[PDB]
């Protein structure tokens, strides 16, 4: 099976600095055919649904604060953010989508205020 | 009363006339195709894009990357890839590999011998002109050439337990230079070998120099062997010269169903059931007839053009008390009555069911591929492929034809069935606008009182 | 508008069965594949099953693969989860998901989630 | 030679695929024959009687 690993589980980012959110993968979901990284990323506060904020692993759905930004390629993949805000203290998963059979979540981390 | 007719124009065939004309037919057969290269029940498939198996598995540099390839339904591979083997040679057994890589959807690239390991022959400089990673000369990936550092090339012992539980495939070849120039220059033994050796495996490889052609710029060959190396089993290498060492095994995560499409079309985003080379089908009928090398849940190959079913009448029928094929009445096929009408509808559905469940022995076509020097057993093999799709689409054809012969005498004989319910109920031939529901109520609802209508027996008997 | 309203989720004994239902508003169901995504308390995301848009390809994960039985109803605007011989592992929010495109299966707009619980 | 024993497998396989299927629609032909052989001369009964 696929299985997708977050490097960072508990991120200690105070406000308004980067915080970066690394997510390998087992298998590289890129797809050459394509040249599309089938990644996903979420955003989940306590209490509350999660929220879809990068597909694609670059392309940011609307709504998102643009301080989101997703980048990397194959199996190394990162959530950027340009600056934390007090309402960006959520649980972030990613979600590969190559295989859709057997759609893996990531463990979750969940960025701090320091 | 009457039986059904339209001006349908849906033409079927029977064995006794190969044009019969009827209501309502219904096609049991794919003529149609996405035309992409689609998934197979959402398992991305390996698309080598213009690269070959043994390109993708020695790990071509002017292919691409393939760097953790994750899992596949099927491998597509173009029936002419252009990025073969770049440095020119063989690949022993390169299309038994090729079948039991039809049997997998998973590898997991596993390092055998680090290049870092090579402390006495040089890894680094095993580069060829043929093979040019990025602008710069370079080699195959997944597996080292080796030349001697510091001219002098030691024996290479070098052994591997396929500590991992799964199976493991190990690559590595044989250099075939030019001269003995040639083989000095990269190895400073004249007289060398490659004898490895695993549980199940023997051989010894001496280097066959011989002048040859250039191929891709350089007329040295490589001949590229492999193994599948059990679990708790070691291979040991041994040489002394032209050894292209292996660099990455190549660990069989999952075995299951697949297939080499020799496909030239290019990725769409689909999801499908069943894959063909030419496309992907999406309807639960039973035939098609794209290209009989399908894989996944699919229809079974006929090699017919055209192969509809009779669900409809013909257009005695005209003879007598009926008046013929009155296209006005819609309601009811036959008679305009639910007892016999309703469950013809039914039968519908069951029909074309039991051609999905009669031909499911159908021979399953198999991707197999033969080199240059075995084109009796692909001749054999080509034969007894198109062979049993000649006698499988014969019966596909047979049965349709005997299935339309068997329901149009099916809706001839229950025309006559009702009719004869009418004739032996009226036991008179007086045919009998003005009495609707007098005349006819009688005939419908079954319950005909030829006493109570002995006056027309009256007449009848007047009017003789 | 977008909304994914959950329901049928309440106490469970081991080995019963349970329905979920996800009623669904402002947008057209019977053009974008829906997802279930259940969130143990104290644990991510997992994904437990899939349907497309006309109920043609349907996946589960190899954890609830037996035992569950996804189906949607187009007409009616709803999409349902049934649940057979459960252990005490599916205590879980179960979030409703919609896949916007038609293949590829991030989601998009999600419910609120139905909290089941499976125990004695 | 795994190719071989594959092509040998389909191979027989294929062909008592074929000839299961010449069985069986020969049974149910058969069994439809003697069936109407049976509706056929009760009736040729009735029309010799009636
Ligand atoms: C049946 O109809 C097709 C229509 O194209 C025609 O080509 C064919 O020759 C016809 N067969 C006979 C026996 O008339
Ligand atoms: C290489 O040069 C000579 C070749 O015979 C050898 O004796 C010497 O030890 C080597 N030294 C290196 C690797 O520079
Ligand atoms: C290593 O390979 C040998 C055969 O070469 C086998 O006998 C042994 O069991 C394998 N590994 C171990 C350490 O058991």
């Amino acid at each position: 099976d696929i299985v997708m690993t977050q490097s960072p589980d508990s991120l200690a980012v105070s406000l308004g600095e980067r915080a970066t959110i690394n997510c390998k993968s087992s298998q590289s979901v890129l797809y050459s055919s394509n040249n599309k990284n089938y990644l996903a990323w979420y955003q989940q506060k306590p209490g509350q649904p999660p929220k879809l904020l990068i597909y694609w692993a670059s392309t940011r759905e609307s709504g998102v604060p643009d301080r989101f930004s997703g980048s990397g390629s194959g199996t190394d993949f990162t959530l950027t953010i340009s600056s934390l805000q007090a309402e960006d203290v959520a649980v972030y998963y990613c979600q590969q989508y190559y295989s859709t059979p057997a759609l893996t979540f990531g463990g979750g981390t969940k960025v701090e205020i320091k | 009363i009457g039986y059904h007719a339209n001006n349908s124009t849906e033409q079927v065939d029977t064995i006794m006339e190969k044009n019969v004309t009827v209501t309502h037919a219904q096609d049991i057969l794919e003529k149609k195709h996405n035309g992409k290269l689609c998934d197979l029940d959402g398992v991305k498939p390996l698309i080598l894009r213009d690269c070959s198996v043994a390109g993708w598995l020695l790990g071509n540099p002017m292919c691409d990357e393939f760097i953790n390839v994750p899992e596949w339904s099927y491998i597509v591979e173009k029936a002419n890839p252009v990025n073969d083997l770049c440095f020119p040679g063989d690949f022993n057994d390169y299309e038994e590999l090729k079948h039991l890589l039809s049997r997998i959807n998973h590898f997991e690239k596993i390092q055998i011998i680090p290049k870092s390991s090579w402390s006495s022959h040089e890894a680094s400089l095993g580069v060829s002109s043929a093979c040019p990673y990025q602008g710069k000369s370079s080699f195959f990936r997944n597996v080292v050439w080796l030349i001697k550092k510091n001219s002098t090339y030691p024996t290479i012992k070098r052994s591997y337990n396929n500590t991992n539980q799964e199976d493991l495939l190990v690559l590595w070849g044989i250099h075939h230079p030019n001269d003995a120039a040639e083989q000095t220059k990269l190895y400073q033994n004249p007289t060398t070998y490659i004898s490895v050796g695993t549980s199940t495996l023997n051989q010894r490889l001496v280097p066959r120099i011989a002048t040859r052609s250039k191929v891709n710029g350089q007329s040295g060959r490589m001949e590229f062997f492999w193994t599948i190396l059990k679990p708790n089993d070691a291979i040991n290498f041994e040489s002394n010269g032209n050894f292209i060492a292996p660099e990455y095994a190549y660990k069989i995560v999952k075995k299951g169903d697949s297939t080499i499409m020799k496909s030239e079309l290019e990725y769409g985003n689909c999801n499908t059931k069943c894959q063909t080379p030419m496309g992907a089908i999406n309807s639960s009928m039973p035939f098609h007839n794209i290209h009989p090398l399908t894989i996944g849940e699919c229809p079974k190959y006929v090699k017919s053009n055209r192969l509809v079913l009779a669900t409809g009448l013909r257009n005695g029928a005209i003879a007598g008390f009926i008046e013929g094929g009155w296209q006005g009445m819609v309601d009811g096929w036959y008679g305009a009555d639910k007892e016999s009408t309703q469950k013809a509808i039914d039968g519908v559905t069951n029909k074309v069911n039991s051609i999905i469940d009669k031909m499911n022995t159908q021979f399953e076509a198999v991707g197999r591929e033969f080199n240059n020097l075995e084109r009796r057993i692909e001749n054999l093999n080509k034969k007894m492929e198109d062979g049993f799709l000649d006698v499988w689409t014969y019966n596909a054809e047979l049965l349709v034809l005997m299935e339309n012969e068997r329901t149009l005498d099916f809706h001839d004989s229950n025309v006559k069935n009702l009719y004869d319910k009418v004739r032996l109920q009226l036991r008179d031939n007086a045919k009998e606008h003005k009495c609707d529901n007098e005349c006819m109520e009688s005939v419908r609802n079954g319950t005909y009182d030829y006493p109570q209508y002995s006056e027309e027996a009256r007449l009848k008997r007047e009017e003789i | 508008e977008v909304q994914l309203v959950e329901s049928g989720g309440g106490l469970v004994k081991p080995g019963g069965s349970l329905r979920l239902s996800c009623a669904a508003s402002g947008f057209t169901f019977s053009s974008y594949s829906m997802n279930w995504v259940r969130q143990a308390p104290g644990k991510g995301l997992e994904w437990v099953s899939s349907i497309s848009s006309s109920s043609s390809y349907i996946y589960y994960a190899d954890s609830v693969k037996g035992r569950f039985t996804i189906s949607r109803d187009n007409a009616k605007n709803s999409l349902y989860l049934q649940m057979n011989s459960l252990r005490a592992e599916d205590t879980a929010v179960y979030y409703c998901a919609r896949a916007p495109a038609a293949i590829s299966y991030y989601m998009d707009v999600w419910g609120k989630g139905t909290t089941v619980t499976v125990s004695g």
